[PDB]
């Protein structure tokens, strides 16, 4: 249904905020990228990298969690028979405190995710020990995919050639276990996509395109997502949000996640004051700064220009 | 007649539930692997004096009786002669077995018969008649009744895995068989769940025994 | 608008194994992996020493009331009992029992009990059965490593009466060629095929030039005994084996009744079987001393003795001694 459950009005503010926060909408770009990603996951076709770009807030993390959950439930009917068979593994890269990216931390965090026993103690049967342990764990536990969120933090190295050596280490990890690595990150992944033939052949590139204001179809889609967000806003009265579509697009750049968090802020502000409708000044209170929007627009424009290679 | 034998064991131990079919069958299969694959085998109900809580107190005449072809006894005798088994947390012991013949009688009886997909009494009578013709047997079908006269149903609780399934059956009394057909009935039986402690047929006096109480 | 509303709730998959679910190699064959080799393989797969993994996970489940972290900094013997140790851990001893139980619980696997002889507890006497020191066939290890195959120690190598590898016809070697010392089966770090002390190699093309026919019956019988346990599908019943032995004794007695000369060949085994049938049946029987010679004189393989039912065993015995009986 287009409307939120009607008994939520009588429920406290926390319940309404929860219903709004765990609610997510499927806009055409998100569902298309979801189908493409799962088609590539089901049939890797010899490609070991599924690099996914996107603006800050297009829904990369949400798509990652959705794919993890759906693959988990797809595999669920057979995990009772076969143990040590973790369906999917998804971890987030850590920006390094030091100047260069740390790989011991990466390996030990991956081991922590796989519930490896006695990680700290370890041994080297010959960070080589941690790398070998991760390789063996990936071989035996048999994960279907391996998401690595925030892949831009991989290239936190002062050496231009070691920038691709990070992916070389990841690739050497991948081959001896044959586990798909679908990295997710911002437009920074662009300097890692197709460097060298090894990363140019076995890498499939998916672009989480945002909703640009040029194509009338994308403008109509943005208006429709505004309409469905308005109809799913848990308020006593439904505020008219489609009219200020230009204002909503100005401070969100078409990023649906930005719209979601901004509307969450406005809804929480209204609920704290026990209001029944959303005013323009309510949106103006929690709108993003003009300089911030300019900076993210510059970044995504540069990323789109770089990715515009045909 | 003598071409089939009823293996009898003097059974002693703790008191036993009155719907103990799967319990004793599983215990016996635990202490006798070949029992799990045989075909023409069946177990007679275990006699005794019942209790108030739907449990049976084993007596001197209480005994485990197994119906088997005489050409398969050496596959069962090693694993049961003098052997003991556990039903849950209860210990049960079997003595040296003795052999009893398959005697014909004018009328027969079965304590519990189950055929898949038949719960009402009328269709149960029709199905028992169908199996009755399939064996080349002649007789009349009657259902043992409670004090109320209602046909008496008995229930078998198969506790397979975590779950447990319910199968309901009737007591069937068939008379006017002619001794050859009577023997054929006692040896074949009706219901199929003879390993499940149901389908064995007995002379008609035990029918009176069960109808009194 | 769009009516699709996704839900990202977790799915709560069943609990995963604490340790990797490594398959045991050649289960049901005369070359099954020993429990010690399986422990070392699991340790190698986890990039941990066998000792370290032991007190990391097996010790808290074995040693019930101790501080697990305080257990992490000890010697393997505190829980394994190196005062005994020996390749006899592969047998039917109590620590073997609890170790197998803990391992099967950790990986929720259902075949580790076949990697030992606890299925024959109360059936086969423990003494005079397993070597005190580690043994290996260098040809087997060299062939396995050259063929990029998994290195392991078969159960047969752990027995005193198995000294030769039928595949390579090579006498088992109990001493490391480099350090000159004899390896204990359990150690801090003893990967299969490696010298547990000097880390030297133990796989070389060693030729066996002895009379292997003398021990052939013993080694083949023990191999059949190991290979048959996983195929039974149940825990063996002691009186089943006792009554099979009694049936063989009756067949022997009938054969002697038909032919007097066979008494000269079978008197000692007749007396031994009679004693074994007069002593308590729950008492285990000496494998190599009693059962293997008994089935040998009966011209029956250990596989046939422990696998076939009473009807098949009786028929084959009657045919073997040309008796006219039919059970
Ligand atoms: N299509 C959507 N519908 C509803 N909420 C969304 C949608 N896409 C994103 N969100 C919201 O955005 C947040 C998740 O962050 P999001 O995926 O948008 O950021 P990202 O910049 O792409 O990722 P990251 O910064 O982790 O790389 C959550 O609050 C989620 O509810
Ligand atoms: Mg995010």
């Amino acid at each position: 249904s287009t409307g939120f459950p009607l008994e939520l009005l009588t429920r406290p503010a926390t319940e309404r905020l929860a219903y709004f926060e765990n609610y997510t909408v499927a806009h055409p770009r998100l569902k298309e990228v979801y189908e493409i990603l799962m088609r590539t996951i089901a049939e890797p076709a010899g490609a070991s990298f599924i690099f996914v770009y996107g603006a800050s807030g297009v829904g990369k993390t949400t798509l990652r969690l959705r794919v993890e959950q759906k693959l988990t439930e797809l595999a669920l009917p057979k995990l009772e028979s076969d143990r040590a068979r973790v369906p999917v593994v998804g971890i987030e890269a850590i920006a390094p405190e030091s100047r260069y990216f740390n790989w011991k931390e990466y390996y030990t965090r991956a081991l922590i995710t796989l519930e490896e026993p006695l990680i700290d103690h370890k041994f080297d049967y010959g960070a080589p020990a941690l790398r070998r342990a991760l390789e063996n764990a990936l071989i035996h536990r048999h994960p279907d995919v391996f998401f690595v969120d925030e892949a831009q933090h991989f290239g936190k190295v002062a050496s231009g050639y070691k920038l691709q050596d990070q992916l070389d280490c990841l690739k050497s990890l991948a081959n001896m276990t044959g586990i798909l690595h679908c990295l997710l990150g911002t437009y920074e992944l662009l300097t890692f996509r197709n460097l060298s033939g090894q990363l140019s052949r076995r890498s499939v590139d998916i672009h989480f395109r945002r909703y640009c204001a040029d194509s009338p179809e994308d403008v109509q889609a943005f208006k429709s997502v505004l309409l469905t967000f308005q109809q799913h806003l848990p308020l006593a009265e439904t505020p008219n949000l489609v009219d200020h579509w230009e204002y909503f697009y100005e401070r969100t750049l078409g990023c649906i996640g930005t719209l979601k968090d901004w509307l969450k802020r406005v809804l929480s502000d209204a609920l704290d004051r026990e209001a029944t409708t959303i005013t323009l000044k309510d949106l103006q209170k929690r709108a993003l700064s003009v300089a911030q929007c300019q900076k993210m627009f510059k970044e995504i424009q540069e990323g789109e220009r770089q990715l515009s290679e045909t | 007649s003598e071409e089939y034998v009823d293996l009898t064991f003097k059974l002693r131990g703790a008191p036993i539930p009155l719907d103990n079919g799967y319990l004793t069958y599983a215990a016996l299969s635990r202490i006798c692997p070949p029992l799990h694959e045989l075909k023409s085998i069946g177990i007679h109900p275990i006699a005794g004096i019942p209790t108030r809580n739907n449990l049976l107190e084993l007596t001197a005449q209480s005994r485990l009786k197994i119906r088997i072809y005489h050409q398969q006894i050496p596959l069962i005798y090693p694993y049961l002669a003098g052997q003991a088994f556990h039903i849950g947390q209860n210990f049960y012991q079997l003595d040296i077995p003795d052999y009893k013949p398959l005697i014909s009688s004018e009328s027969v009886y079965s304590r519990l018969v189950i055929i898949k997909g038949f719960q009402d009494s009328t269709n149960f009578i029709e199905a028992v008649q169908r199996q009755m013709d399939n064996l080349g047997i002649q007789g009349k079908i009657e259902l043992l009744t409670r004090q109320d006269g209602t046909p008496q149903r008995r229930q078998l609780t198969i506790n397979k895995e975590g779950k447990q399934f319910k199968v309901r059956g009737f007591g069937v009394k068939i008379s006017e068989l002619n001794p050859e057909d009577s023997l054929t009935l006692q040896e074949q039986g009706i219901g199929g769940k003879r390993k499940m402690m149901c389908g064995i047929f007995v002379p008609a006096t035990r029918s009176k025994e069960e109808e009194e109480t | 608008i769009y009516s699709e509303h996704w839900s990202l709730n977790p799915l709560e998959i069943p609990q995963r194994s604490r340790l990797f679910s490594l398959e045991p190699v050649a289960v049901g064959t005369p070359y099954a992996e020993s429990l010690s080799s399986y422990l070392h393989r699991l340790a190698q797969a986890h990039c941990l020493t066998s000792e370290k993994l032991v007190m990391g996970e097996i010790a808290p489940l074995i040693l019930k009331d101790e501080d697990k972290s305080e257990l992490l900094s000890k010697n393997l013997s505190h829980l394994l009992g190196n005062s005994d140790a020996k390749p006899a851990i592969n047998g039917m001893r109590e620590m073997t029992e609890k170790l197998v139980t803990v391992l099967e619980e950790l990986t929720m696997r259902q075949d580790l009990r076949f990697l030992t002889l606890l299925s024959w507890k109360g059936m086969i006497y423990d003494k005079g059965l397993f070597r005190n020191y580690r043994a290996w066939c260098p040809c087997c290890c060299e062939e396995w490593m050259q063929k990029n195959k998994t290195i392991y120690e078969p159960l047969s190598w752990s027995f005193k009466d198995v000294e030769f590898c039928l595949i390579h016809k090579q006498r088992l070697i109990e001493e490391c060629s480099h350090c000159g010392a004899r390896l204990p089966v359990m150690a801090r770090l003893s990967p299969a095929g490696f010298c547990s002390r000097c880390y030297g190699w133990l796989g070389q093309e060693i030729k066996g030039e002895e009379e292997i026919e003398k021990y052939r019956v013993n080694i083949q019988g023990i191999s059949e005994l190991i290979a048959l346990t996983p195929q039974l599908g149940y825990k063996p019943i002691p009186i089943e084996l006792t009554r099979k032995l009694q049936l063989i004794l009756l067949v022997f007695e009938q054969a002697i009744g038909k032919d007097v000369k066979l008494l000269g060949d079978l008197g000692g085994i007749m007396e031994s079987l009679r004693i074994a049938s007069t002593t308590n049946q729950s008492q285990p029987y000496h494998l190599v001393k009693l059962i293997i010679p008994v089935c040998e004189k009966a011209k029956i393989s250990v596989f046939q003795l422990f696998g076939s039912d009473f009807k098949e065993l009786g028929k084959i015995l009657f045919g073997n001694f040309s008796l006219e009986l039919k059970l």
